[PDB]
């Protein structure tokens, strides 16, 4: 069984947390806990072929900057992700993420990741965003993204129905 | 790997001083309106947000302290009623936090926003035993 580390990225919030546990557990976490630093794993089988991944989860606040290179050590795969019901979040992969790791693994493929793909399609939520002035990403956005920074693939998902969840880990394994 | 456990705690005792600047990040808190409250409890519990910067640090605190008692204070503070609901969850969206502050009457986010006032003074105590243990 070939191990992977897999290391996730991304601003405070955008659900880097949920999608790790909605993915590990197979049930979307029941409460919110603050992430400063944590690993997960799962023995997964893509392609006929027994994983062994591990799953590095970070704090996306700036105070934390100096903790996070802590993760990125011997990374197989980087997740960069971004709420597709944050447009801030989506510009921060091109001003920080991005620039972060190619600077510190400037070798290691990246698979682009928009979160809360379920938000998209809620009334509230585009309601509230309206009344900002502010509209949700669009998969052409996000692919275009993708393009620009040399991601390997582009890939949107929902934690809480898990919608393309799994497809986003078999991409990360099939990127290695 | 037991071993992994030990690089856990070795990288959560790192984050200590980094804490400390996620606990300035939660200075506005201090003086929260209710009418705030209502506006932007999305922005400040969504990125570096003063309620989740307040809730990560107090977990990095609870988790990479090496001090028993700074450990016990960061925990009652996550788990303080603030409405009803854990401050730990007031420092995220799309949970009970954010359902209840939209429904909130204005006798609530009083209630709410006095408690927040009542936690930055607790704040103040444990600061000073994280920064003496950071020395
Ligand atoms: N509707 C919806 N909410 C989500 C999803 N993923 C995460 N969230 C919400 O957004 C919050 C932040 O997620 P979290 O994983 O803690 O963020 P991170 O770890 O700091 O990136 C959670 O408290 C959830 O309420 C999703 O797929 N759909
Ligand atoms: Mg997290
Ligand atoms: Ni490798
Ligand atoms: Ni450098
Ligand atoms: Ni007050």
């Amino acid at each position: 069984p070939q191990a992977i580390k897999c290391v996730v990225v991304g601003d405070g919030a955008v659900g880097k947390t949920c999608l790790l546990i909605s993915y590990t557990t197979n049930a979307f976490p029941g409460e919110y806990i603050p992430t400063v630093f944590d690993n997960y794993s799962a023995n997964v089988m893509v392609d006929g072929k027994p994983v062994n991944l591990g799953l590095w989860d970070t704090a996306g606040q700036e105070d934390y900057d100096r903790l996070r290179p802590l993760s990125y050590p011997q990374t197989d795969v980087f997740l960069i992700c971004f709420s597709l019901v944050s447009p801030a979040s989506f510009e921060n992969v091109r001003a920080k993420w991005y620039p972060e790791v190619r600077h510190h693994c400037p070798n290691t493929p990246i698979i682009l990741v928009g979160t809360k793909l379920d938000l998209r399609d809620d009334k509230d939520t585009i309601e509230k965003l309206k009344e900002k002035k502010l509209t949700p990403i669009t998969y052409p956005q996000g692919l275009a993204m993708a393009k620009e920074i040399g991601a390997v693939k582009y890939l949107e998902c929902s934690a809480l129905t898990q919608r393309g969840l799994k497809t986003v880990f078999d991409e990360a394994i099939r990127a290695v | 790997a037991s071993s992994a456990v030990v690089f856990k705690q070795m990288v959560l005792q790192q984050a200590l001083p980094m804490t400390l600047k996620g606990l300035d990040k939660a200075s506005e808190l201090a003086t929260l309106t209710p009418e705030g409250l209502a506006r932007e409890h999305s922005r400040l519990a969504s990125g570096d947000g003063a309620l989740r910067s307040l809730s990560t640090a107090l977990a990095g605190i609870r988790a990479g302290s090496q001090v028993e008692e700074s450990r016990i204070q960061a925990g009652r503070l996550l788990e303080r009623s603030i409405g009803g609901i854990a401050l730990q969850q007031w420092g995220t969206t799309g949970g009970a936090a954010s359902q209840l502050v939209l429904d909130a009457s204005p006798e609530l986010r009083r209630e709410i926003t006095d408690q927040l006032h009542q936690v930055m003074s607790e704040v103040a105590l444990l600061r000073q035993a994280v920064e003496s243990e950071v020395s």
